[PDB]
RNA sequence: GAGGGAGCGAGACCCGUGCGCCGCGCUCUCCCCCCUCGGGGGGGCCGGGCCACCCCUCCCACGGCGCGAC
RNA sequence: GCCACGCGUCCCCCGCGAGCGCACGGGGUCGGCGGCGAUGUCGGCUACCCACCCGACCCGUCUUGA
RNA sequence: AGCGUCGGGCCCAUACCCGGCCGUCGCUGGCAGUCGGCAGAGCGAGAAAGAGAGUGGCGCGGACGCUAC
């Protein structure tokens, strides 16, 4: 009976600990601490009682079974991995969101869900754009931020409230997390001279202009 | 009764496991105690230069043991005499490598074919490089990978060569069982260049590649590796 | 509202002198004339474009006559400026001297 | 046995 | 590696604190030289 | 991204489960304390050589100098 | 900093403790997703025609040599 | 864009390397062990050989497989 310690030996680099297994013999302290040496059920009847049996063997065979397969060892799956971020876009940022629909428009980051989808909003007010996600991979990280960190944003939304079912009509709760985030945000950004216009406005290449070449 | 053999049986099984641990434990301790070998042998040879040139003398260092030799050029039309040779040295395909421990009667042989060859004296870190990265064992005629210290033991326990870090022992330190050792090693096959070659044809003297180029072997393996 | 993509042109196929290897191709894109240069551009997703007699499908709207073939900037070609690039399907010959549409949606930033 |  | 040769656990251990001790001093050594010229 | 029956366990007092060999190593079966907000993260828990600083001087190796001997 | 730690006995000097998780570990998996569609659209290598880029001297034979 | 002496960089062959697939050769390799309420499912492991006899002190269950030209 004892409640889980943390690791002992930290992390210097991956699999590798800080302190040697003989100083760790005492850090655990080992100097003290040596040791040695269904299926049926019964059930009435109004006869006898009858002991039937519980998950009895199938009815049906098929004509012919696909062999067993190997033990793979590293291969988890999606909602376990670890989820990657770049050191660009910290919440504040002003994203492009370059593919959809709504194409080349600028937007400002909330937060990374669980999933690894990025939060956006160009506020609906201004740019007709709701709370929408996007993936990281197809989005420019421009440099201008802005301090948002006083806000408390409901928990409510995630990955599974953005998820499709299978008409849409917009809901009242959506109005409600729409215009939640806005009376927040919105004298930050209308504080800071331009940025409206710019907001307002789409990006867009034009001729005699080379990505690799300029920078932002 | 399947009870006394089952208690039996189990101790069969801790007796071969509490086995692997103690060869695991000597394994360790070999090699830290040759790190601790090659560190002295590296020093010496300074200290002697240092307390050489306070005297005013010169320290001559000793001739290397060993030499590691690769063919350049290929398999078209070459005098028979030679083809004697490189098959004796297995040599088969170009881009394959070897090492040959030194004397007269081996320099004699690398002289004889000097023009196919590209020779010297090979450092440490490129023999850790070559046998780690693609040793490949004999066993039975067959070329099989050297994954596992149990694929030696079986071979040259008798020897007392149990592992990777032995066999580099002996090669570096050009010792009693240096026959066994390289026999057992499959040709290696090396790539193709990295970077390129400056001209096959012509010795390095006049800026070539074939011949003895002592230590710039390095620089070379670092390239075709 | 504007244009979303760099200009490439397929200036040929990867060959020696007697021999053509045609499922690589080759870009000249406009602009750039170094191997420092062409770093930024490594990994994108490139788009020949065409159209044609009889009425396809079009994604997100109704059956329009144009199509595509997609493919993706491999590495760097030489040391002014080319590059090679590697389409799905091997490229037609027909389109020597013509644009292709390189996008930017997979950022290496 | 020393183990022990 | 280990399977192979367990000890490289303590060849790549150490050749790591070393570094990062030896980083200490180069910092030390830049602002012991500002204060011997502000001092 | 070829390959596809590796078995673990419990044992003749049982009849299961399919995360299994080799290899690295975390906590509990000791006891206390500390920190960030019940959860999360830390310090550790005592013995012994070794080398660390300073005083002495033994054995071997190699080099130099001096006296002496053949 | 140490792959150093019962007691008794031997030398030189003073053969069964169990339990639980992590993974650069004996050859890839998701327990992650999205679009199109019943009269003009999807797939259809080969086989039908045409186009373009590169490659390319008409066969058999005697012959040192076609 | 000639001549002589040289640097870095760079270009591709059915050659070299890593991987996928076909056939042949060699290992005169492995497999008759599908031994099931007469059952207990192993014999790839660094080291000539035995899961060897004895004698004193409820529920009825367990995939494929092998035309050995
Ligand atoms: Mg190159
Ligand atoms: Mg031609
Ligand atoms: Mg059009
Ligand atoms: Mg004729
Ligand atoms: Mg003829
Ligand atoms: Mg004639
Ligand atoms: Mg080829
Ligand atoms: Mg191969």
């Amino acid at each position: 009976k004892g409640k889980p310690h943390c690791s002992r030996n930290p992390v210097l680099v991956r699999g590798i600990g800080r302190y040697s297994r003989s100083a760790m013999y005492s850090r655990k302290a080992l100097y003290k601490r040596k040791y040695a040496a269904l299926a049926t059920v019964t059930k009435p009847v109004g006869g006898g009682t009858r002991v039937v049996k519980l998950r009895k063997m199938p009815r049906y065979y098929p004509t012919e079974d696909v062999p067993r397969k190997l033990l793979s060892h590293g291969k988890k799956p999606f909602s376990q991995h670890v989820r990657k971020l770049r050191a660009s876009i910290t919440p504040g940022t002003i994203l492009i969101i370059l593919t959809g629909r709504h194409r080349g428009k600028r937007v400002v980051f909330l937060k990374q869900l669980s999933s690894g989808l990025l939060l956006v909003t160009g506020p609906l007010s201004l740019n007709r754009v709701p709370l929408r996600r996007t993936h990281q991979k197809f989005v420019i990280a421009t440099s201008t931020k802005i301090d948002i960190s006083g806000v408390k944003i409901p928990k409510h939304l995630t990955d599974a409230y953005f998820k499709k079912k299978k008409k849409y009509e917009i809901t009242e709760q959506r109005k409600v997390d729409q215009k939640a985030v806005d009376s927040q945000i919105l004298p930050k950004i209308k504080a800071v001279p331009q940025l409206q216009g710019y907001l307002r406005s789409v990006f867009a290449l034009t001729n005699g202009v080379y990505p690799h070449k300029l920078v932002f | 009764n399947f009870a006394e053999l089952k208690i039996k049986r189990l101790r069969k099984k801790f007796a071969q496991k509490m086995l692997r641990k103690a060869r695991r434990k000597l394994i360790y301790e070999k090699a830290k105690h040759y790190h601790k070998e090659y560190r002295q042998m590296y020093r010496t040879e300074i200290r002697m230069a240092r307390m050489a040139r306070k005297a005013g003398n010169f320290y001559v260092p000793a001739e290397p043991k060993l030499a590691f030799v690769i063919r350049i050029r290929g398999i078209n039309g070459v005098s028979p005499k030679v083809r004697k040779v490189l098959q004796l040295l297995r040599l088969r395909q170009i881009f394959n490598g070897t090492f040959v421990k030194l004397n007269k009667a081996s320099i004699n042989m690398l002289r004889i074919v000097e023009p196919y060859i590209a020779w010297g004296y090979p450092n440490l870190k490129s023999v850790n490089e070559l046998i780690y990265k693609r040793g490949y064992g004999k066993i039975n005629k067959k070329r099989i990978a050297l994954t596992d210290n149990t694929l030696i033991a079986r071979s040259l326990g008798k020897y007392n060569i149990i592992c990777m870090e032995d066999l580099i022992h002996e090669i570096y330190t050009v010792g009693k069982h240096f026959k066994e050792a390289n026999n057992f090693l499959w040709p290696f096959k090396l790539s193709s260049p990295r970077g390129g070659m400056k001209k096959k044809t012509t010795h390095f003297v006049e800026g070539g590649d074939a011949g003895n180029r002592e230590d710039q072997i390095n620089r070379l393996i670092r390239r075709m590796n | 509202s504007g244009r979303l993509w760099c200009k490439a042109i397929f200036a040929g196929y990867k060959r020696g002198l007697r021999n053509q290897r045609e499922h690589t191709a080759l870009l000249k894109i406009e602009g750039v004339y170094a191997r420092d240069e062409t770093e930024f551009y490594l990994g994108k997703r490139c788009a020949y474009v065409y159209k044609a007699k009889n009425n396809t499908v079009t994604p997100g709207g109704k059956p329009n006559k144009t199509r595509v073939i997609w493919g993706k900037v491999t590495r760097a070609h030489g040391n002014s400026g080319m590059v090679r690039a590697k389409f799905r399907s091997n490229l037609p010959a027909k389109a020597i001297g013509h644009r292709i549409r390189v996008m930017l949606y997979p950022s290496r930033i | 046995r020393g183990l022990r | 590696m280990l399977k192979l040769n367990p000890y490289a656990k303590t060849m790549r251990r150490n050749t790591i604190l070393r570094q990062a001790r030896n980083h200490k001093l180069r910092v030390e050594r830049a602002a012991a030289a500002l204060a011997a010229k502000s001092d």
